[PDB]
RNA sequence: AAACUUUCAACAACGGAUCUCUUGGUUCUCGCAUCGAUGAAGAACGCAGCGAAAUGCGAUACGUAAUGUGAAUUGCAGAAUUCCGUGAAUCAUCGAAUCUUUGAACGCACAUUGCGCCCCUUGGUAUUCCAGGGGGCAUGCCUGUUUGAGCGUCAUUU
RNA sequence: GCGUUGGAUUGUUCACCCACUAAUAGGGAACGUGAGCUGGGUUUAGACCGUCGUGAGACAGGUUAGUUUUACCCUACUGAU
RNA sequence: CUCUUAAGGUAGCCAAAUGCCUCGUCAUCUAAUUAGUGACGCGCAUGAAUGGAUUAACGAGAUUCCCACUGUCCCUAUCUACUAUCUAGCGAAACCACAGCCAAGGGAACGGGCUUGGCAGAAUCAGCGGGGAAAGAAGACCCUGUUGAGCUUGACUCUAGU
RNA sequence: CGUGGAGGUCAGUGACGAAGCCUAGACCGUAAGGUCGGGUCGAACGGCCUCUAGUGCAGAUCUUGGUGGUAGUAGCAAAUAUUCAAAUGAGAACUUUGAAGACUGAAGUGGGGAAAGGUUCCACGUCAACAGCAGUUGGACGUGGGUUAGUCGAUCCUAAGAGAUGGGGAAGCUCCGUUUCAAAGGCCUGAUGCAGGCCACCAUCGAAAGGGAAUCCGGUUAAGAUUCCGGAACCUGGAUAUGGAUUCUUCACGGUAACGUAACUGAAUGUGGAGACGUCGGCGCGAGCCCUGGGAGGAGUUAUCUUUUCUUCUUAACAGCUUAUCACCCCGGAAUUGGUUUAUCCGGAGAUGGGGUCUUAUGGCUGGAAGAGGCCAGCACCUUUGCUGGCUCCGGUGCGCUUGUGACGGCCCGUGAAAAUCCACAGGAAGGAAUAGUUUUCAUGCCAGGUCGUACUGAUAACCGCAGCAGGUCUCCAAGGUGAACAGCCUCUAGUUGAUAGAAUAAUGUAGAUAAGGGAAGUCGGCAAAAUAGAUCCGUAACUUCGGGAUAAGGAUUGGCUCUAAGGGUCGGACGAUCAACUUAGAACUGGUACGGACAAGGGGAAUCUGACUGUCUAAUUAAAACAUAGCAUUGCGAUGGUCAGAAAGUGAUGUUGACGCAAU
RNA sequence: AUGGUGAACUAUGCCUGAAUAGGGUGAAGCCAGAGGAAACUCUGGUGGAGGCUCGUAGCGGUUCUGACGUGCAAAUCGAUC
RNA sequence: AUAUUGGCGAGAGACCGAUAGCGAACAAGUACAGUGAUGGAAAGAUGAAAAGAACUUUGAAAAGAGAGUGAAAAAGUACGU
């Protein structure tokens, strides 16, 4: 049976889950995973794939340094407070 | 066409050698200044079974000359090295089953194993079991020795290359009927897998190129060029003959 | 059996969301939520790990 | 008619997981697991499992008092005992026969 | 002749067509030049009187400071809440902070909340073993400092 | 009008014998009849041989193994209210 | 003897899972045998590790006979459960131009429909396998296309290696 | 002619009703279309002259959505099976309890886990959806509750393997290399850098089945327990003191020895031993289970019978004494060879024998620990369920079953991991008494042991198969009979009794059966079905590689009951006493001639084709004559190599290898 | 064509574990004995070998060209093997 | 001076009008499939205002019938047409 009994034996996750984007994509035997290549410096990404970055790029996050940034710009960068 | 079983071997992934149970490599002393002036004794503390290999081991432990400890070296045993044997090693020592000297320190019809190629080597031809060179000859001026090895072909090494006296033990190995096909499995099984093989010419033409037929066939030469193509050789490789020898060999 | 804690403790996170929908919610105003949408089951969704 | 039951996280009948039927002060019968027995050291001589010295597994020996790890006489739980008697003999034979090579090939230097 | 079947109608069904909407999409133009080791993008896990999400925030957790406005917030409950007041509020604004576990991620690892090392301090009778607490050890490279290595090499000791 | 068979070899139709018989006539119905059958032949994918081909492969040359689906609708027919 | 070759099929085996002719001939087994077996051999096209011959034992391998046994058959019969069938509840699918009684005619040369005849009367249940050239999948055979891929080779044109 | 949008106009229509929809109502046009009335309706919209295009649908096996006929139809038929009463509830074939019939039958429908799931667990609340009938029940819905450890695992160690780093390739993403053409780092002492001696292993990841430091019984919860409560332990790491021992012969005596012990300095530097290991055979022995006698309690049957049937009768880790095959040591010197295993091996290299030493597996007695647990009886009267008492004891039997383990034997061109740990030994650095010094391996005593996991399922509903799918998915435990037997069949314990149901009993079927005479005439063909069968005895061909062929072929027997005979153990010195087995042979009587009585269980013979055999393959049409193999033969290679890998390389496979070898036919 | 992602299935090697009722046969090794002038030859045991064998469970997949063929199921079910 | 399908901030259109317009006008890169790379939806409109139908009545309940709110229940959270 290719089919149903076979099926009968999948018990054992190819991946496990990503430690960096958390994808359950981690590959156990090759220690790596198959969405954003952790372990690899550089987070995996390409250009056929614009539906996976749309996905992953910035602004799917909290942006949490960044938001106010364009904020902080407006501004002239401000040190000190305002006083009354 | 896809990639015939002898390409693919080399690589090495299933091909690699099985090599677990395996008492570590078998090798002379080191060529130190106890070997290349004196000798130095060692005795031979266990003989033993090397899994993938016909010829029993030694277990032969020295002294280290430079500082206080035993140091134990894997001697391929030469038949009748025993437990407990005491073992001569260098240039001065003597001529004994079992002890190991340079090459010019022996008369030619010596019968030696292990012997280096290059002086240092720790030990090339004759290592299988049974298997033995014999020193046929001295160059002195430019100190060589002339040899022939188990092949029969003939030789000029170093007189310094080491060798050890006698021949390696547990020789007639090959005379036993394997008898079943298992017990080849077995054999194989602790030395890698290449077995069993089929038939090239059991396979269709993308396996091999004695693929394909209607009837099973070569269809062309099965001697093939020294210089073809890796996926082009198999068969007989760059055969001077073929055919049934008849007559004598043992060259001269 | 015997798991690990980063399982573990998204199986926590989990059991902590299968809930209905907490029904003051209905009452806010400008509120578009009815019930709540994204609720599992063990027997149907598996969490895939 | 009692069954019974691996008392641990190993289902597998594996070296470890060794299993003793055990008929406790309750009436019932009962799992309990027993350790991989121990075997007797040896001597690093003749490889003789050597008498007198105690018998257990290798941490077991630094709970335990020094007199069970050997006997009395040097070499103690290193070798044999007729082994220690033989590396004995062979020692003053070889020594003795040491000094009568040295006086033999002093009249060999001197009477040639 | 009923039943049944067809056809038209009205009411009732079924379904979501039409029509009208529109905090959305699209395109065109105009102006602007700002991420990150001063831990970025992203990730997991948390935070509310009462939330599963979205949004927001981080053990100070739908938020802290500061500045402006000037009385709300609201689904209910709630406020020594405090209204001619350094003052309501999920307001705007933002110049000061916090900022869990991570992540180019940096002590070593990481299918583990797994295992070190060094300094300060506390507690167990403690330089040393245990614990609590604060503070620290990745790599490549430049400038400089200190300590070094080599008959590479120059002088100078008697 | 009425009956035209039983067997041996053969997947066979055909052919051919044996036997009984009154007689063992010839044909048609999508070369009647596969959601009636069977699957032995033919006609895929495995394999052997012989001939052919350098070869892959070929052979109207011989072999062996090789999944036979659905009716509850209409009509038709059979019986039934 | 002659022509000819690198050499001209040896030892063996055979109408063999290799023989066109072919159901070869003879023998044998049968009442009868394109089957089996034994022989014979100018063998279409047998044949020596392209392995030849032979072979104890083995085999869910292809084939032949015999004894036993049998519903395989003459030739059908009878029983058991579960179905089908009627009931309550529950309740799909394939398929559907429109539809559905024949004959013959003509017709794209086999019509439910057209033409001329036979004819024809509500609403229906259980069966059934004649028809719907039924359903199932833009024919796998066949051809065509200046459409392909797998594979082969002294096809064109190249190329790693050497 | 019509549609979306734009420029202009009619100061156009409109909440006193725009647009849209409905209408076998009315009108204009050939028509595309236009107008109207009535209904519904709510917020915008139209004429005209022009502008612009995502501008008109019946189809494209068209896209998305929506709906019919088929049709209350096919169907809801594997897994032997249900019945009676009551309780509850609006409602009971289906939920609960009580009674009855049964099943899974310890190779489970029982008792636990591994992977996976991830709250299913448990309580209460509950029945819209789900549980292809039902539902008061649920694995559903809703609200809660729940998983406690120095000792069970993880953590540590290494395996195949993975992988940083000085490096070497690559335009680069990165490839290569883990000892790697490297200035690689520590550790113990003291006299905090210093004096020193060293040792120099160069990362790391990689096992919840391998290795490994250490917990047991009793009780407890709705749900957790080797974790909690009670008692009883052990280990590891830190701290130190008291006793003991040791010394004026400083680092203990005794014993011929093997060895002894309550102890009885030890730096490296070295060495040795456990870690540490295949598989099968028979023999021994332990543990649990099985069977079973006496008795002390409870239960059942009792027209009749049975000193009867059933059942309670238990002992944890840990500590002390003691306990063993093996191997030892001392005495003694062997032919007339003795000793010895079911199994032929041992002895002048020292046997048979007398006497000793050891491992402490495992058993025995005690401590633990009866005060626990188990079985009974008598109270006392609703107030709880407390309280009092009792018995818990002595044996037997073995080719029994399971599992452990020992001493051996067969087996190999197969000889069957590694590391982290723990110990010992050699060793002789250094430090040590007499007015008192050394002693953490003898005893006792103090402090500390974190962190993550722990519920339950583990499958004909908790995993994967689209699902509560007749499928697939790793493992431990295992009672009685019959029997060769974990077979099949019946049973004890526990657990089920779930699967839509009711009434019939046509055709045809699926599943199971039997047939007179014939006996393959059926048919491509014996397809299919029948016949055969166990055990004891007798009988047994061609051929053969002498192993086979072979259960060849082919016969006879078999029940029950009643007798006979044979086969053993232990004692104290051709005997006697006593204990305890089921095997086999034999013989009489007996029956509706039946007896492997259910179950279980070969059809055989002669040949041809063909592959030698065991094995392998097309999952999901091909198990074959194909593949493989042992055997045979041929080729290449002596390393500066053959075969092969790679973009390259200080690259790699064979290679822990060397012609009895690797590579290719 | 280019650039990616799979050895949960399955193929094959390695590392580490686990598992396999009851019977038939009776190889070497060995013990006793018997014949024979000798060489040598028999007999009865004992022992327990074999990619031996009947046959469970395991793994497999022969036939019914059995059930099913809008299935229990995109490979299953029974019997036989 | 030139470039600008990204980021921040702005004005617009003979553009689209919920099967259109970006896939997403909604808790949309959501739910969900997949080992994985990836793939990837459906889904806007009660009314001015909840005034979201008190109360009676049949029903075990769900509901039904009255009544009531409202301009409108020919708007009853299955809600515009
Ligand atoms: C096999 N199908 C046929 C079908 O073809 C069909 O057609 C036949 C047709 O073949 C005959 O037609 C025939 O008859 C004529 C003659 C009678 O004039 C002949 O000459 C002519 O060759 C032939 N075609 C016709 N006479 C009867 C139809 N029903 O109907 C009758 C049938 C038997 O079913
Ligand atoms: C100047 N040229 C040479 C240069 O050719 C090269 O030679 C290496 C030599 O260093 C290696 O030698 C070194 O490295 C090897 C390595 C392979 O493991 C080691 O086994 C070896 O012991 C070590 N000495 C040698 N085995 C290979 C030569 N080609 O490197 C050494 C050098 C002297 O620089
Ligand atoms: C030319 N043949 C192709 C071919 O695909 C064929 O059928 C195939 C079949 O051959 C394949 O598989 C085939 O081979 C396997 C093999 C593993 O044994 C068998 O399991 C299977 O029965 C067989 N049909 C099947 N998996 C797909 C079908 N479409 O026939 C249809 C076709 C598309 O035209
Ligand atoms: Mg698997
Ligand atoms: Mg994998
Ligand atoms: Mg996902
Ligand atoms: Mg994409
Ligand atoms: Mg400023
Ligand atoms: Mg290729
Ligand atoms: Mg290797
Ligand atoms: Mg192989
Ligand atoms: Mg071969
Ligand atoms: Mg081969
Ligand atoms: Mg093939
Ligand atoms: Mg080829
Ligand atoms: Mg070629
Ligand atoms: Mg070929
Ligand atoms: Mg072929
Ligand atoms: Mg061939
Ligand atoms: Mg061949
Ligand atoms: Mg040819
Ligand atoms: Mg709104
Ligand atoms: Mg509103
Ligand atoms: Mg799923
Ligand atoms: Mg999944
Ligand atoms: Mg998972
Ligand atoms: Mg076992
Ligand atoms: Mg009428
Ligand atoms: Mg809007
Ligand atoms: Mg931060
Ligand atoms: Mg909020
Ligand atoms: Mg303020
Ligand atoms: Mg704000
Ligand atoms: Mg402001
Ligand atoms: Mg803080
Ligand atoms: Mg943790
Ligand atoms: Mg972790
Ligand atoms: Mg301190
Ligand atoms: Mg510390
Ligand atoms: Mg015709
Ligand atoms: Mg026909
Ligand atoms: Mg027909
Ligand atoms: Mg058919
Ligand atoms: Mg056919
Ligand atoms: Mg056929
Ligand atoms: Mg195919
Ligand atoms: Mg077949
Ligand atoms: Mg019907
Ligand atoms: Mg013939
Ligand atoms: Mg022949
Ligand atoms: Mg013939
Ligand atoms: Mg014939
Ligand atoms: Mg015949
Ligand atoms: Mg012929
Ligand atoms: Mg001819
Ligand atoms: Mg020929
Ligand atoms: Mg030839
Ligand atoms: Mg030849
Ligand atoms: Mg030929
Ligand atoms: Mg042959
Ligand atoms: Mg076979
Ligand atoms: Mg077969
Ligand atoms: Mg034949
Ligand atoms: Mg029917
Ligand atoms: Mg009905
Ligand atoms: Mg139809
Ligand atoms: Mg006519
Ligand atoms: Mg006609
Ligand atoms: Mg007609
Ligand atoms: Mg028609
Ligand atoms: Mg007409
Ligand atoms: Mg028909
Ligand atoms: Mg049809
Ligand atoms: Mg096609
Ligand atoms: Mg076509
Ligand atoms: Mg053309
Ligand atoms: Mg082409
Ligand atoms: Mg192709
Ligand atoms: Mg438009
Ligand atoms: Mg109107
Ligand atoms: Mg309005
Ligand atoms: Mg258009
Ligand atoms: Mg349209
Ligand atoms: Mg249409
Ligand atoms: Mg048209
Ligand atoms: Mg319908
Ligand atoms: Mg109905
Ligand atoms: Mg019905
Ligand atoms: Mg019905
Ligand atoms: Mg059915
Ligand atoms: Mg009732
Ligand atoms: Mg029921
Ligand atoms: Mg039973
Ligand atoms: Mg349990
Ligand atoms: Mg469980
Ligand atoms: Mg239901
Ligand atoms: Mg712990
Ligand atoms: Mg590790
Ligand atoms: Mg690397
Ligand atoms: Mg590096
Ligand atoms: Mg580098
Ligand atoms: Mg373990
Ligand atoms: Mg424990
Ligand atoms: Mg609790
Ligand atoms: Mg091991
Ligand atoms: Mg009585
Ligand atoms: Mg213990
Ligand atoms: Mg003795
Ligand atoms: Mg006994
Ligand atoms: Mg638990
Ligand atoms: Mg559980
Ligand atoms: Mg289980
Ligand atoms: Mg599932
Ligand atoms: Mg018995
Ligand atoms: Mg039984
Ligand atoms: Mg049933
Ligand atoms: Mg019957
Ligand atoms: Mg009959
Ligand atoms: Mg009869
Ligand atoms: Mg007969
Ligand atoms: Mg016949
Ligand atoms: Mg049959
Ligand atoms: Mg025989
Ligand atoms: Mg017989
Ligand atoms: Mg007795
Ligand atoms: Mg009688
Ligand atoms: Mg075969
Ligand atoms: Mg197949
Ligand atoms: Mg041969
Ligand atoms: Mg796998
Ligand atoms: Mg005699
Ligand atoms: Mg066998
Ligand atoms: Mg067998
Ligand atoms: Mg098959
Ligand atoms: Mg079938
Ligand atoms: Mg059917
Ligand atoms: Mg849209
Ligand atoms: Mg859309
Ligand atoms: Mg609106
Ligand atoms: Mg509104
Ligand atoms: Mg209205
Ligand atoms: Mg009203
Ligand atoms: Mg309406
Ligand atoms: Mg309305
Ligand atoms: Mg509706
Ligand atoms: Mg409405
Ligand atoms: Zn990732
Ligand atoms: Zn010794």
């Amino acid at each position: 049976g290719k089919g149903t009994p076979s099926f009968g034996k999948r018990h054992n996750k190819s991946h496990t889950l990503c430690n960096r984007c958390g994808r359950r994509s981690f590959h156990v035997q090759k220690k790596t995973c198959s969405s954003c290549g952790y372990p690899a410096a550089k987070t995996r990404s390409y250009n056929w794939g614009a539906k996976a970055k749309r996905r992953h790029t910035t602004g799917t996050g909290r942006m949490r340094y960044l938001k106010h940034v364009s904020r902080r710009f407006k501004n002239g960068f401000q040190t000190g407070s305002a006083s009354k | 066409g896809r990639v015939i079983r002898n390409q693919r071997k080399g690589a090495g992934s299933i091909f690699t050698s099985h090599t677990r149970l395996r008492q570590g490599a078998a090798k002379l002393r080191t060529l130190d200044y106890a070997e290349r002036h004196g000798y130095i004794r060692g005795i031979v503390k266990q003989i033993v079974h090397d899994s993938g290999r016909g010829a029993p081991l030694a277990k032969v432990v020295f002294r280290d000359p430079y500082k206080y400890r035993l140091r134990e070296e894997i001697f391929i045993a030469n038949e009748g090295v025993h437990t407990g044997q005491f073992i001569y090693a260098g240039k001065k020592a003597s001529l004994n089953v079992g002890n190991v000297l340079p090459l010019g320190s022996v008369p030619e019809g010596t019968i030696v194993s292990n012997v280096e190629e290059k002086p240092g080597d720790r030990g090339a031809l004759a290592r299988a079991s049974g298997n033995y060179v014999i020193i046929i000859g001295h160059n002195p001026d430019e100190n060589k020795t002339r040899v022939r090895l188990p092949s029969g072909a003939k030789k000029v090494i170093s007189s310094d290359a080491r060798g050890v006296i006698g021949v390696i033990a547990g020789g007639g190995r090959v005379d036993k009927p394997l008898l079943k096909a298992g017990r080849a499995f077995h054999k194989y099984r602790l030395k890698r897998n290449s077995w069993p093989k089929t038939r090239g010419v059991a396979m269709n033409p993308v396996d091999h190129p004695h693929g394909g037929g209607n009837h099973q066939h070569i269809g062309k030469a099965s001697t093939i060029s020294r210089g073809a193509v890796s996926g082009q050789k198999a068969g007989l490789i760059a055969a001077r003959r073929t055919g049934l020898l008849r007559g004598s060999q043992k060259t001269q | 059996a015997q798991k690990s804690f980063r399982i573990k403790q998204k199986m926590a996170k989990a059991k902590k969301q299968n809930r209905p929908l907490p029904q003051w919610i209905r009452l806010r105003t400008n509120n578009t939520i009815r019930y709540n949408a994204k609720r599992r089951n063990w027997r149907r969704t598996k969490m895939n790990i | 008619a009692q069954r019974v039951t691996f008392r641990r996280r190993n289902p597998y009948n594996t070296r470890s997981n060794k299993i003793k039927v055990v008929k406790t002060p309750g009436g019932i019968l009962r799992a309990q697991h027993v350790k991989k027995l121990a075997t007797r050291p040896k001597c690093g001589d003749c490889g003789s499992a050597l008498q007198g010295i105690s018998t257990l597994r290798p941490r077991q020996y630094a709970t335990v008092s020094k007199t069970h790890k050997t006997v009395s006489r040097a070499y103690g739980g290193s070798r044999c005992a007729n082994c220690v008697k033989e590396r004995i003999i062979r020692a003053f034979l070889i020594e003795e026969q040491k000094i009568v090579k040295k006086v033999v090939k002093e009249q060999t230097e001197a009477a040639k």
